[PDB]
């Protein structure tokens, strides 16, 4: 069966790049539709975007086009890069399928200049 | 089973397929009358060995699972039969993830040769909906 | 964007007993309304799909209803196990987003 885990640095400073890696075992992710979504403190989820079997991408106009979805066969993972953040983009992300039906764990990544 | 125009129309509608991402209603009737003649079970074998199903012609290769069709891929997760119902709930589940691609609804020959640049809002007029 | 609005904010409820969560958008979507259900700590699960259409692996108990622009989800009995955050998503339209949430809570 399918399971997706997300992995990356849990602290990010402000203005970086903040990275994450999605890895996906039990079928390959050139069957079906990556997603990034992501909870912020209070119960506020935001889908973040979306990379179809085309390779086509459908990003939040909300991220301000500071996002980047990719993928890598070979390693049967797909990855979110977020660019200059800030204190507003602290939250919990998760990946998950299209269709809704496998999601991640979820990882906390907070924006601090501490 | 083959639906009427109106009556095809009209369970599209009650399926949320009127402007589903950026597309009128319209375009997805006249998919369906070109593609497979509004006949749910209709079925084309094609070159690869892959066949389209249904009333939206969904193919074997990249949607779904039909047990005999080679580089299989099943983006919509679900057996080519199902897709071989009166119901089209199914067919439709599966068409509004194909259209969530960037190709859009160029995913369908058909549509793109016949509908794409006509009045497809022509389709759906004359109906009780 | 479509705004989704989701009441009451917080319900509180006994085991045994029935609720309805509403969800509200700002436009009609037809039948693409979608529920989600989040326990603290854990990643969302799909209860109810297009509006109405059941999800194996979720008990009989949730069901959803509704089109255009008026949802519901509905618990037939809560038990224990439901407690937590219920969330409708529409993907009608892109950019996807989320109602704000109903916190279900034992009384």
């Amino acid at each position: 069966d399918v399971q997706l885990q997300e992995s990356g640095p849990s602290l990010v400073k402000p203005s970086q790049t903040l990275s994450l890696t999605c890895s996906v075992t039990g079928d390959s992710i050139t069957s079906d539709y990556w997603s990034w979504i992501r909870k912020f403190p209070g119960n506020r989820l935001e889908y973040m975007g979306y990379v179809s079997y085309s390779g086509s991408t459908y990003y939040n106009p909300s991220l301000k086009s500071r996002i980047s979805i990719t993928r890598d066969t070979s390693k049967n993972q797909y990855y979110l890069d977020l660019n200059s953040v800030t204190t507003e983009d602290t939250a919990t992300y998760y990946c998950a399928n299209w269709d809704g039906d496998y999601w991640g764990q979820g990882t906390l990544v907070t924006v601090s200049a501490a | 089973k083959v639906f009427g125009r109106c009556e095809l129309a009209a369970a599209m509608k009650r399926h949320g397929l009127d402007n589903y991402r950026g597309y009128s209603l319209g375009n997805w009737v006249c998919a369906a009358k070109f593609e497979s003649n509004f006949n749910t079970q209709a079925t084309n074998r094609n070159t690869d060995g892959s066949t389209d199903y249904g009333i939206l012609q969904i193919n074997s290769r990249w949607w779904c699972n039909d047990g005999r069709t080679p580089g299989s891929r099943n983006l919509c997760n679900i057996p080519c039969s199902a897709l071989l119902s009166s119901d089209i709930t199914a067919s439709v589940n599966c068409a509004k993830k194909i259209v969530s691609d960037g190709n859009g609804m160029n995913a369908w020959v058909a549509w793109r040769n016949r509908c794409k640049g006509t009045d497809v809002q022509a389709w759906i007029r004359g109906c009780r909906l | 964007d479509i705004v989704l609005t989701q009441s009451p904010a917080t319900l509180s409820v006994t085991p045994g007993n029935s609720v309805s969560l509403s969800c509200r958008a700002s436009q009609s979507i037809g039948n693409n309304l979608h529920w989600y259900q989040q326990k603290s700590h854990e990643s969302p699960r799909l209860l109810i799909k297009y509006a109405s259409q059941s999800i194996s692996g979720i008990p009989s108990r949730f069901s959803g209803s509704g089109s255009g622009t008026d949802f519901t989800l509905s618990i037939n009995s809560v038990e224990t196990e439901d407690f937590g955050m219920y969330f409708c998503q529409q993907a009608n339209s892109w950019p996807y987003t989320f109602g704000g949430g109903t916190k279900l809570e034992i009384k």
